[PDB]
């Protein structure tokens, strides 16, 4: 599991500002914002030289491009993709694993990401943030928050494994209907 | 709570929300951007037309993402746009971030009758919050008629607000007697007042001098003299008593474009502990009986 | 997204129970409504009976009759208070029995003294209202900018009339 | 938006000791302050301890 894990994996990224918006328009229609917020993602992640990766959400209607968009990101930056789903989920355990000790422990869904991308530059999309339980013995909202801390996710970890990770470079989108209901810290 | 010693760090008038993104904010933000002052730069006034206008709180996060979104366009426009240098204008503002939000500092500035400005600590800082009034009955259904007007609240008040509510209604309404009792308005008229929300609970009475000058108004139909706030817990007889928050309400006030304001005698040092430049141009008022805010608020 | 719902009201009792009558016309609400939604509708019922009073004396109807209005749920909680200006203006309409101008919206929150607050999502109401072939439109003018910030097609055909205080309101649905 | 984390770091660094921050919004396990049993295996110790452990001195600025 541990060896498995990318360090120091910085998958290639793209930096032809040209070639994405191309990319980007040929793959979608209008959706202006977006392009232009990647386009500007793009510019910083070259004039800084060093990859990096930071937090954002879009929030609309169902059905309307966002997972699609985030493929095409995806596809535009060379960069892995992988989506995990949220919406009605309480145990953080599945996002941390377990203690390595429960039978059958597994790792958090984070390890399996990283595993199957076998990357340390990937794109994760989180789907229907808003509609986490937070419930009884849950909660996880501190675990999202910990995750998108932009300090904190430098030395991120689970419970099934016990050791940091880092994960600036990594590019983070969200997705939510409404925007109210996602809790305030995110 | 009592354990250790609590120090106070509020707001940021618009003058010190200026120095602080000249001298810090932009030069950060330009670092974590990856770029170089010659490359890109932003006179003053634009930062003073953001902060006037499209930041709208006591805290500088929201003025950090928009001075942020306006150097990730310079960026990108450096990158491949054919400008090699950027300087920001109050022109070329609009396409790099946007048209304007907050057009209007203020909820409005004539203050009809029945409607008076006040001062809320809330927990997101100061804010100025609008308490205003109406009647919701016939005033004179007949004129025999002797059943005393009936109040209603609203804005989610907890019963220490009700409280003060039924209390400020009684002072009014004994006020209105001594100066003009052929006014039998705030007595027999069923009465609905709303307090906007958001002030924390210990704060919520403060505004108990607001809602005795909204219903005096609304009594008398004198709107309130305009750019004019006040703040104070009412004693029931029509002394005022101190209240907290006073420097937040007072930079709330002064970025509200508000200049007449008025607090209780006893807040005065607190008044008096700011700085100048924050106090600057305010005509303070200091009171300790209703009185006064009366003679204040109706000069005739 | 956007949606459009039709507010809805009506007279659950006599109106004169008795010509004298001195009772308050009590309102009823139903919905699934929040508070908050609840005091918003409470507000709207006071400033609606004060512009009756102000323009129409003669009118007791909102006054002193027991009326019940309908809300169509789905607004999100945040956005709920947007619909004061058409709890008012449906009040109104009920009460001169005037039926609102045809094929005509609007959104906007109101405080108690007539004057409108801007809203959010106004992207995706004016998209459910152009889907909904309504050709008039009114919002609040705080909110213009957003208005202007999209494409022309869009705002195609219609004719929208920014306001400020429910004043103008009260004078486009009820041309005459 | 005041700075108070910022400040925070500007009195760790000025002073020369260590810095570290702490969430404790919405939180309702002691454990965190308290640690586990260190019987559980896999259990952790109170995020204190680690603290100490990474600025490896004890006068932090927590
Ligand atoms: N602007 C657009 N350009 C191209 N395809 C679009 C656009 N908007 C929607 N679609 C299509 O509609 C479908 C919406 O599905 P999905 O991407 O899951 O929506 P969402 O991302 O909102 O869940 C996709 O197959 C996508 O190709
Ligand atoms: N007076 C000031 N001097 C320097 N920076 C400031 C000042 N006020 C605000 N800031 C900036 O605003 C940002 C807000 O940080 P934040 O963690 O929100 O502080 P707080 O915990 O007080 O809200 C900080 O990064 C800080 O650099």
């Amino acid at each position: 599991w541990l060896t498995s894990i990318p360090w120091g994996k910085y998958s290639n990224e793209n930096l032809d500002l040209a070639r994405a918006q191309a990319v980007l328009e040929e793959d979608h229609y209008g959706m202006e914002d977006v392009k232009k917020r990647i386009l500007e993602f793009i510019a910083v992640s070259q004039l800084r030289g060093s990859t990096q990766g930071k937090i954002l959400c879009f929030y609309g209607p169902p059905g309307v491009g966002k997972t699609s968009i985030a493929r095409s990101i995806a596809r535009a930056l060379n960069r892995e993709y992988f989506r995990f789903s949220v919406g009605g989920m309480t145990d953080v355990a599945e996002i941390k694993g377990h203690r390595r000790t429960y039978v059958g422990a597994m790792p958090g869904k984070i390890i399996q990401c990283l595993k199957k991308t076998k990357t340390e530059n990937p794109l994760i999309l989180i789907d229907e943030v808003d509609k986490i339980g937070r419930g009884y013995q849950g909660d996880p909202s501190s675990a999202l928050l910990e995750l998108l801390d932009p300090e904190q996710n430098a030395n991120f970890l689970d419970h099934y494994l016990d050791v940091p990770v880092d994960l600036s470079k990594v590019l983070f989108i969200c997705t939510a209907n409404v925007t109210d209901t996602i809790p305030e810290p995110l | 709570r009592d354990r250790m010693e609590m120090i106070n760090v509020s707001g940021y008038v618009a003058q010190e929300k200026l120095a602080i993104a000249e001298r810090y904010l932009v030069p950060q933000a330009r670092a974590l951007c990856g770029l170089d002052e010659s490359k890109a730069k932003l006179s003053s006034d634009v930062l003073t037309l953001l902060i006037k206008q499209y930041c709208r709180e006591s805290g500088v996060r929201n003025l950090q993402k928009q001075v942020e979104k306006v150097l990730r366009k310079s960026a990108y426009k450096i990158v491949s746009g054919e400008a090699e240098s950027v300087e920001v204008t109050p022109e070329n503002l609009q396409d790099f971030v946007g048209k304007p939000v907050f057009t209007v500092e203020r909820m409005y500035d004539v203050t009809p009758p029945g409607v008076v400005m006040g001062l809320a600590w809330t927990a997101m800082g100061g804010s100025t919050l609008f308490v205003e009034t109406s009647l919701r009955r016939p005033q004179d259904k007949d004129a025999k008629g002797d059943k005393d007007g009936s109040l209603e609240v609203t804005g989610q008040l907890g019963e220490v607000m009700k409280e003060s509510a039924r209390i400020a209604y009684t002072f009014a309404r004994a006020f209105l007697m001594q100066h003009a009792p052929a006014n039998d308005y705030l007595v027999t008229s069923h009465i609905h007042l709303h307090v906007p929300e958001g002030a924390t609970p210990k704060d919520g009475p403060s505004a108990g001098c607001t809602i005795v000058t909204a219903l005096l108004s609304l009594a008398m139909g004198r709107p309130v003299r305009q750019n004019l706030a006040m703040t104070g817990e009412v004693s029931l007889t029509g002394k005022i008593l101190p209240v907290g928050g006073i420097k937040e309400k007072t930079i709330a006030a002064k970025r509200a474009g508000v200049t007449c304001i008025v607090l209780p005698a006893e807040n005065k040092k607190d008044f008096y502990d700011l700085a100048a430049f924050i106090t600057e141009g305010l005509e303070v008022h200091f009171v300790e009986h209703y009185r006064e805010i009366f003679d204040i608020a109706f000069p005739d």
